[PDB]
RNA sequence: ACGGAGGGGUACCACCAGACGUGGAGUCUGCGGCUCAAUCUGACCCAACGCGCGCACCUCACCAGGCCCGGACGCGCGGAGGACCGACAGCCGGGCGCGCUUUCGCGAUCGCGCGGGCGGUGGUGCAUGGCCGCUCCCAGCCCGUGGCGCGAGCCGUCUGC
RNA sequence: AGGUCUGUGAUGCCCUCAGACGCCCUGGGCCGCACGCGCGCUACACUGGCGGGGCCAGCCGGCGCCCGCGAGGACGCGCGGAGCCCCCGCCGUGGCCGGGACCGCGGGCUGGAACGCCCCCGCGCACCAGGAAUGUCUUGUAGGCGCCCGCCCCCACCGCG
C-alpha cells in the first residue's frame, strides 16, 4: 500500500524549452533507475 | 588390452535411442487415434531419422497432400533437436487388423463412448476376429457397469493360452481406460493366433500317412 | 585408397546380429576380408519390487537388457572411401542394428 | 542499495568467485539455456527427476535412465529389458 | 507477465515456419534453446520459459493450436484458425504457406 | 462349509534322526506409548514391524514466520490529458522497494465487477481403473450332442491299480 | 468390501482457491525418552588374540609420481584383483593382551551451510554360552569368510547378487 499522490500536470518541471531536470534521464540527486 | 570407457558410448547410443522410441509410441498413442496407430520403430541412420509407422488406414494420418506428416515431421525434429529434413518419415498398412489387438480395443473404446451396451461390442469384436482366422478372443470390462457396487463380466468365444513362453509370441494382449460420467471403465482384450507367421507351436504334432 | 576402417555393430537381440553378420560377410569377401569378434554380452540388470506399495511378501523383478556386440575392423586398407558404401547399402536394411565407422 | 559498502576486511573473506557446485540435472538440453526474482529460486539444487511422471522419489540414475520404479515395469517392454531367469 | 513484442513475433515466426513447438514442461527460471530473438542483445537472445509459457497458454485457450501432453512435454501444432491469425500478426500476406506444406520429401 | 467321523494320499513354510540358531547382554533399525510448537503418515496372525530404495537444504507432507499471481478465456465499465509495473537516500525490520518520510521513472504486455477456469503428497481404496498379495510351494476347471429328474441339480468329470 | 486416490496429463463425488491446502524463500522437526517387542550386527575366547611373511577368486574390474604416522592432498597418464587358510614367533586361563560401549584434548573430507563421515593419543560399559517359549535346513547344501552394485554431496550392521 505505498502512499503515492497524484498529479495531472507532470510537465512543468520547465518554464518554455527549459533544462530544469539534473538524452533527458535534502539529500543532493537520486536518478531515475539505477542510483 | 581394451579400454572399457570407450564403448559406452556405442552402448549409450543405443540405449537413448530405445528411449526416444517409446515417448514416440506414447505421443502417437495418444494423437493417431483414428487412424488405426499400432506400433512403431525406428532407424537411426546418420544422415537422416527414419519412422515407420502400422496404420488401419494411412490416408488419414497421411493428410491431403501430405500435410498432417510433415506438420508431424518439424515437431519431433524440435523435441529431439535434429535438423528438420533429416527426420522423414514413412507409414505402412495393417492388413489383418482383426489380428492386431490394439485396433479392436479402440474401436471397442469408440464403440462404448457412444454409449451401446457392452454386450454387443464385445461380440461384434469377436466375431470380427474369427472371421479373421483366430482361434480365440477374451474380452472383459471392468467398472461400475451399473449403479454402484462396480464388477468384471468378461465374455470369450473360443479356447486361449494362459501360461507358457508361448504367450509371448501367439497371445497379444491390449488395454486402455474408459472415462466416464460414473468413473472409470477398464477394457482389455487378448487374441489366440496359433498358425501365426511361420512358427510352430510345441506340443503339437503332425503325422503322416 | 588405405584407411583402416571399422565396422561396429550393436544389437539387443541375437537373431537379427548374426543375420547381418552373414549377409556383411558374404558381401566383404571381395573388399578384402570381414571376420568377426563376438564380444562379452554387457547384460543390463535392474531389480525392482513387484508392488506399487509395499505389501505382502516381499516378491521381486528380474529384467535384464542383454546387448550384443560384433566388430569387422578387417577392411582396412582393404576398402576405400566410396568402397565401404557399397556393401553397406547392398547389405539388407533391418530396422534395428546401429552401425558406426571409423578408421 | 547500490550505494551500499563495506569494510576493506569484510571483503577478502567473502567467498572466492566459484561457481556453486551444486548443478541441477539437465536430462535434455533443449529444458534451459542457463521483485521477486532476487530470490524466487535461488537455491540452487539437484532436481532430478523421473523422465515420465516427474517425481523425485525412487528414480534409477543406473545407466543414465531417469525412470521411477513404478513408471518403469510398465514401458520396460517397450524398452527392451525382458523378465526370464 | 510484461512480455516484449519481439518474443511474440519471434514466437509466431518459430510456429509458421515449423507448424509446431514441442515445449518442457518447466516453471523455474531458465532459457529456452530454440527460439531465439534479436533485440540489439548481443548477437541474439533467447527468452524466458515463463513468457513462453504464458503465451502458449493463451494461444490455445483462443483455439490456435491443440496440445497433446506425454513424457511431461509440451506438444503444440497450429491448425487452420491459427494460420488465418498468424498470416496478420506477421503482416503476411494471401497465399502464403508454412514450410511443411514446401515438399520436405 | 464344518466334524474331538471313517477310509485312502502328500509336504523340513509338517514330523522322525540330527545340525545351526533366536528369546540371554551391548548396539543398528522399525513398531506402540511419554514429551514437545511439531515430534507428518500408511500397514497389525500366517497374509503389519531395513517395508512403502540412504530424511542437515531440496526430497516434505508437519511447527514459527514472510515474497508472488504464474486470476486462462467471454460480457459491462475505465483508461494514454497515462492501465499496470521498478528504484536512490534514511529507518522499521531475520531479510527483500515487505512497510514507511519524499519523486523520480516505465508504458496498455491492461484495471474493476460478473460468469468461468488452472492448480492442490487435501478426504473417501467401503464409489472405481491398473498393479500386486492371498486362497495356491495347491490340481484342479469347463463346452456341444445325448440320458436321468416337476425342479434346484446329476452322468460325462471313476468307491479298482 | 486384502493394500495402494501420497507413482502418473488414471479418475467419480466432496474441500481449498488472493491474509491460499497453489508456488517460492529463512529457520525447526520427522532422530526428541522413566517404558513393552520385530528383523539384524558384535562377542562371551587356546578348535584362540597379537606381530611378521607366503599365497590363490567370481558378478567383474583404472593407474603412476611426490607430500603426510594416517585419513587425505598436488600434479600426470591410460592401465588393472581378498579374506578365511598355511609357515614362524609372543601371550598362558587371570572380565587377562578376550569385548570395544561411553567420555576428554587434536587433525581432515562433502557441501552455500555439519548436527554428518574418516584418522591419532588417553579412559576402558554390559557379557562365563543364556527361563517359560520358538525359527530354518538334505551337495558344493548348512555354516564360516570376504567382495561388488542399488539408493547416494558424505555414509551400509539393509537389500539384490
Amino acid at each position: 500500500e505505498p502512499k503515492k499522490v497524484r498529479l495531472a500536470c507532470l510537465k512543468y518541471y520547465t518554464i518554455k524549452g527549459d533544462t530544469a531536470e539534473p538524452n533527458c534521464g535534502a539529500r543532493h540527486a537520486d536518478r531515475c533507475h539505477c542510483g | 588390452i581394451v579400454r572399457r570407457d570407450e564403448e559406452n558410448v556405442y552402448y549409450s547410443k543405443y540405449l537413448n535411442d530405445c528411449i526416444m522410441e517409446a515417448e514416440l509410441h506414447e505421443f502417437f498413442s495418444r494423437e493417431l487415434v483414428d487412424a488405426g496407430y499400432a506400433s512403431c520403430s525406428l532407424c537411426r541412420t546418420i544422415d537422416s531419422i527414419c519412422v515407420i509407422i502400422q496404420c488401419a488406414e494411412p490416408e488419414v494420418v497421411m493428410g491431403d497432400n501430405h500435410y498432417r506428416l510433415h506438420k508431424i515431421e518439424y515437431l519431433l525434429a524440435g523435441r529431439f533437436m535434429c535438423d528438420p529434413k533429416n527426420f522423414n518419415i514413412w507409414v505402412d498398412k495393417i492388413i489383418k487388423r482383426g489380428l492386431s489387438a490394439e485396433i479392436m480395443v479402440d474401436n471397442l473404446r469408440a464403440k462404448l463412448e457412444e454409449a451401446m451396451p457392452i454386450r454387443r461390442a464385445a461380440y461384434s469384436i469377436i466375431r470380427t476376429a474369427m472371421r479373421a482366422g483366430a482361434a480365440g478372443c477374451e474380452v472383459i470390462v471392468a467398472g461400475k457397469l451399473r449403479a454402484q457396487r462396480a464388477r468384471a463380466n468378461k465374455f470369450k468365444e473360443g479356447c486361449l493360452i494362459s501360461t507358457g513362453h508361448p504367450k509371448r509370441i501367439f497371445l497379444a494382449e491390449a488395454t486402455r481406460h474408459i472415462k466416464m460420467r460414473q468413473g472409470v471403465i477398464g477394457v482389455k482384450v487378448r487374441i489366440y493366433n496359433p498358425n501365426i507367421r511361420g512358427a510352430v507351436m510345441p506340443d503339437k504334432i503332425e503325422i503322416g500317412a | 585408397m588405405h584407411q583402416k576402417y571399422t565396422i561396429i555393430v550393436v544389437g539387443k537381440d541375437l537373431k537379427l546380429v548374426e543375420r547381418y553378420v552373414k549377409s556383411i560377410v558374404k558381401e566383404g569377401r571381395a573388399f578384402g576380408i570381414s571376420g568377426p569378434c563376438r564380444a562379452p554380452v554387457r547384460r543390463l540388470t535392474i531389480t525392482t519390487r513387484k508392488s506399487p506399495c509395499g505389501e505382502g511378501t516381499n516378491t521381486w523383478h528380474r529384467f535384464e537388457l542383454r546387448m550384443y556386440k560384433r566388430t569387422f575392423w578387417v577392411t582396412c586398407g582393404g576398402n576405400d572411401i566410396s568402397t565401404i558404401l557399397s556393401k553397406t547399402v547392398v547389405i539388407p536394411g533391418i530396422q534395428v542394428t546401429v552401425e558406426v565407422e571409423e578408421p | 542499495r547500490n550505494l551500499g559498502s563495506c569494510g576493506a576486511e569484510d571483503l577478502d573473506s567473502r567467498v572466492h568467485p566459484s561457481t556453486i557446485f551444486w548443478p541441477t540435472e539437465a536430462d535434455n538440453i533443449n529444458l534451459a539455456s542457463g521483485m521477486r526474482e532476487t530470490e524466487f529460486c535461488t537455491h540452487i539444487a539437484h532436481k532430478r527427476e523421473c523422465r515420465i511422471c516427474g517425481n523425485y522419489n525412487s528414480v534409477y540414475r543406473k545407466y543414465g535412465l531417469f525412470i521411477c520404479r513404478r513408471c518403469f515395469k510398465e514401458n520396460a517392454g517397450k524398452i527392451g529389458f525382458v523378465k526370464l531367469h | 507477465v510484461h512480455i516484449p513484442k519481439a518474443v511474440y513475433k519471434a514466437v509466431y515466426a518459430h510456429l509458421y515456419e515449423n507448424a509446431s513447438l514441442a515445449l518442457k514442461e518447466y516453471w523455474r527460471v531458465g532459457n529456452v534453446p530454440g527460439i531465439t530473438y534479436v533485440d540489439e542483445n548481443g548477437k541474439l537472445c533467447n527468452p524466458t520459459y515463463l513468457h513462453v509459457n504464458c503465451i502458449m497458454q493463451s494461444l490455445e485457450s483462443r483455439g490456435v493450436v491443440k496440445d497433446t501432453f506425454a513424457w511431461r512435454h509440451h506438444y503444440y501444432l497450429l491448425t487452420e484458425k491459427g494460420e488465418q491469425f498468424i498470416r496478420k500478426e506477421l503482416d503476411l500476406t494471401d497465399d502464403v504457406l508454412p514450410t511443411p506444406y514446401s515438399k520436405p520429401s
